[PDB]
């Protein structure tokens, strides 16, 4: 029943502003205190702000005092977070909760950076088609220099899910680099097609890179 | 605006084992300590409120205790559906503070990495870049050491290492080690070696390629 659905996150420059919204569902909104709580990329939880059911009595930690404003709309059953003078340190997944929090919403990601949206360069990694051996060849895909997260990698358009390992992204000074690997039996070796497919939502890029245990 | 320190940071346990997760307050918080469970790709969920009140529907193996500065979250026979992150939060004073959490990992049999080495793709070279990649797949434990050697010499400068989280399906770990190089730097040499030292073995697991087989 209780539902909390957050929205409004996105990439914003250092110093800009943003408005997060939280739509409550399944309770008497009004009788509840509400809080904003964020999870940094290192997965630490930071409480950002709290508002009483009646919306009189607000508290904020010092980090955010005077930059952020918590507000609620008891009619429309909306909790709001106005953020301003945003810093790189406020880059996190922002959650909701109803009062400790007994109910959490899904999170909205907010990334504060100067980096500009850049699509990936996708590179096939075909084994040194000698330096192998068995019915178990591992192919790969390198997904370099893109911003921001995420990217979706598929092996042959989702079909191949057995084998596949997608390694988290590493920020090499304002571009991420990602790799994905797949293990198929030496059938397909050139035996058939193996295609890594990557989509970069933020850049509207869909790319298909055909490996196949090829090359020299 | 008090510190809650959780120990242990990480714990590896077999389903059926008993565990204690500690959370220590830098100042006496009475019984204003709440515990949250968080699983991969899920939001935190309230397990226990006021040191010892399990929230309705929580299964019986979970229980909490403590007062003043020391709290412990005990799980009796750990179930597989219990592996994840655990956090303590204080409501004693403002601002509300949280512990860094404790990660619970499924201890399984020891497994040696399956290592794959790949030379740069031609498309990358044409861009005048060269990434040499090494996948060190499905091993246990998580500790592994990777070393690169170019023409027999060790190379630390330029390596980006990435580790997955415990496989959802088999409890192993995977890691990718990338040796990033200029095009020209790459062509100055012939042999690239990726050597993995893993508990499962006495001697290093090694894969090599030269500018040799096309």
């Amino acid at each position: 029943e209780v539902q909390l659905v957050q929205s409004g996150g996105g990439l914003v420059n250092p110093g800009r502003s943003l408005k997060l919204s939280c739509a409550a569902s399944g309770f008497t909104f009004s009788s509840y205190g509400m809080s904003w709580v964020r999870q940094t990329p290192e997965k630490r939880l930071e409480w950002v702000a709290a508002i009483s059911g009646g919306g009189t009595y607000i508290h904020y930690p010092d980090s955010v005092k005077g930059r952020f404003t918590i507000s609620r709309d008891n009619a429309k059953n909306n909790l709001y977070l106005q953020m301003s003078s945003l810093r790189s340190e406020d880059t996190a997944l922002y959650y909701c909760t109803r009062h400790a929090m007994d109910h959490w919403g899904q999170g909205t990601s907010v990334t504060v950076s100067a980096a500009k949206t850049t699509p990936p360069s996708v590179y096939p990694l075909a084994p040194g088609s000698a330096a192998q051996t068995n019915s178990m060849v591992t192919l790969g895909c390198l997904v370099k220099g893109y911003f921001p997260e995420p990217v979706t990698v598929t092996w042959n358009s989702g079909s191949l899910s057995s084998g596949v390992h997608t390694f988290p992204a590493v920020l090499q000074s304002d571009l991420y680099t990602l790799s994905s690997s797949v293990t198929v039996p030496s059938s397909p070796r050139p035996s058939e097609t193996v295609t890594c497919n990557v989509a970069h939502p933020a850049s509207s890029t869909k790319v298909d890179k055909k490996i196949v245990p090829r090359d020299c | 605006d008090e510190l809650l320190t959780q120990s242990p940071a990480t714990l590896s346990v077999t389903p059926g084992d008993s565990v204690s997760l500690s959370c220590r307050a830098s100042q006496s918080i009475s019984n204003n300590l709440h515990w949250y469970q968080q699983k991969s790709h899920e939001s935190p969920r309230l397990l226990i409120k006021y040191a010892s009140q399990s929230i309705s529907g929580i299964p019986s193996r979970f229980s909490g205790s403590g007062s003043g500065t020391d709290f412990t979250l005990s799980i009796n026979s750990v179930e597989t559906e219990d592996f994840g992150m655990y956090f303590c939060q204080q409501s004693n004073s403002w601002p509300l503070t949280f512990g860094g959490g404790s990660k619970l990992e499924i201890k399984r049999a020891d497994a040696a990495p399956t290592v794959s080495i790949f030379p740069p793709s031609s498309e990358q070279l044409t861009s005048g870049g060269a990434s040499v990649v090494c996948f060190l797949n499905n091993f246990y434990p998580k500790d592994i050491n990777v070393k690169w050697k170019i023409d027999g010499s060790e190379r630390q400068n330029g390596v980006l290492n990435s580790w997955t989280d415990q496989d959802s399906k088999d409890s192993t770990y995977s890691m990718s080690s990338t040796l990033t190089l200029t095009k020209d730097e790459y062509e100055r040499h012939n042999s690239y070696t990726c050597e993995a030292t893993h508990k499962t073995s006495t001697s290093p697991i090694v894969k090599s390629f030269n500018r040799n087989e096309c």
